[PDB]
């Protein structure tokens, strides 16, 4: 899961979202996404995400 | 049995509501209707008796019918009704909104003599209020299918915000008709006039497509089956001098 | 300082989005605008913190320009932003959906340097396509508040579903009362005869607040809205009038013709 | 009991298992759940402004003038 997992708890949590949008890399990197998807997050590249999974 | 159809809306997880989540938690199986693979997957961890009916589409290429599939889904959504499973279904946005099965299950369960209801979601308009921050009721709101826009004679009130859905596949019964589209709204609205293409976001990493560009540039822009088109007022307000008159007051005397 | 503006729909406890409701129970302090007492305790347990917006509004008596109203409850929004709070304006049904007073303290925290956003939240019109089976993406459909329909130029399209919002107050213009009379609801009627018959038969919609109550979905001729017990919270839908008319000239121009049209 | 009645009000409206109850045997869900007599006659008679006394107690948000 990982990617669904994280993005389910940040969708859900206010305080959550909150840590992320000060520091994205961080909170993502912490919730064990890898260098590759989150840096299709930071692109904003939707498709290569869907291919990560 | 009894059927309850809910929307989990546009986002992941955090758009659904309270009730919502419950209804999908509580069920003894729930068919779903859902987009992607994360929504999929979410819904999935809620409750582990779910139907994809997506299932029921074309498979491996193969041709079929949208209302031959239509009609397998709701059979599939009735049959669990019948059996007397509490049955949910899950679909995308608001469960009523661009969604006929929805309203066919329904429709069939109160039929057949069964509970049946649709609980509202948030649709892809509701999220374009709060992403644009506009209010419907500053000017007044008109929404209309693009392709009914082009089919049938719809006049906008150019002192609203008209909102055109579906505008990918507009005119379908391509940047050629789109080009049809703009010189029928070239109507009431310059070719210069900002218009807006939005998107609404889907995933909370995500934020949502908000274009704006100029009438004339709508055939030559990329588009989703998700993409819906704003267009702005025209014209300011005008008084309505005859009303005010027979309600015996003027402008001035407006709060 | 933040803002938030987070809408908590119709229904008690239940319509409020999971998203929304973290917001409210992580907020410093909630602004609310609720339709009742029930759904403010609820409020009030998830974050107790709460300024209740219903006391700007003019006491019994007093007379008060609504523009002047909401101006103070942008106010002290702003006020609770400015002082460092991390601020939630909660608002019954959709924050940003015939309701002004979010869409103007997100504009000023912005215009301030703050940080502010709005959330989408269920409308009473989400609740009306559900109750009467309505699928409005399909139909099309407009929105209208009833006394701006009254007081500036508005032409409606009679082939697709027409709502009327604050009907209750259909033509009031001092903005210091909060409901209209039969005569003022005739000339509606009288100007909405342009394009619908009087027996054209309408919905006077109310989404339940409440899980043990039913909505109000009262039908009655057009002739007859003078004279019905309207609430506050009341909207008028008009079905169409008109079937649809063909496109001839865009339909030509795709090459195509009303036989083709599936 | 009137916090009782709130918090039944605000539970049934967010537990949809409670609410599936509800529907099948009101009357029994509500004594099930401490509410009075008059409190499920007011429930059951649709006596919204009764409800609102047993729990013990303007919406406008925009305007159209400009
Ligand atoms: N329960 C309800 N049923 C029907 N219409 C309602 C309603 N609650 C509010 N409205 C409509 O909204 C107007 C108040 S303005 C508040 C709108 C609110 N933010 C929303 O999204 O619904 C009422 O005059 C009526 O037109």
């Amino acid at each position: 899961s990982g990617l669904s997992d994280f993005f389910t708890q940040l969708g859900q949590d206010a305080q959550l979202m909150e840590d992320y949008k000060q520091n994205p890399e961080a909170v993502m990197r912490a919730h064990g996404l890898t260098d590759e998807q989150i840096n299709a997050v930071m692109t904003g590249d939707m498709e290569k995400l869907k291919t990560l999974s | 049995g009894s059927l309850v159809c809910v929307g989990t809306g546009l986002q992941l997880a955090g758009q659904i509501s309270v009730l919502s989540r419950s209804y999908i938690e509580h069920a003894d199986i729930v068919f779903s209707l859902l987009p992607d693979g994360f929504s999929q997957r979410w819904l999935t961890k809620l409750n582990p008796n779910v139907i994809n009916l997506q299932q029921f589409y074309a498979q491996n290429g193969e041709v079929k019918n949208r209302r031959d599939t239509y009609e397998q889904m709701v059979n599939a959504i009735l049959d669990a009704v019948r059996a007397g499973k509490k049955t949910v279904c899950a679909l995308y946005g608001h469960p009523g909104v661009f969604a006929c099965v929805s309203h066919m299950a329904i429709t069939r369960a109160k039929a057949e003599g069964f509970s049946a209801k649709m609980e509202p979601g948030i649709s892809a308009e509701a999220c374009l209020w709060a992403d644009l921050g506009i209010d419907p009721g500053n000017s007044g709101h008109q929404s209309f299918e693009a392709s009914q826009f082009m089919f049938f004679n719809h006049v906008p009130d150019p002192t609203t915000h008209l909102l055109l859905w579906q505008i990918a596949i507009a005119g379908e019964h391509s940047s050629d008709r789109l080009q049809i589209l703009v010189e029928q709204l070239n109507q009431w609205y310059p070719l210069d006039h900002e218009v807006v293409i939005y998107e609404a976001a889907n995933l909370p990493i995500q934020a949502p497509r908000i274009e704006r560009l100029p009438l004339a540039n709508l055939p030559q822009a990329h588009l989703m089956p998700i993409s819906t088109l704003l267009i702005p007022p025209a014209k300011k307000l005008e008084y309505n001098y005859a009303i005010l008159a027979k309600l015996g007051i003027g402008p001035e005397d407006l709060g």
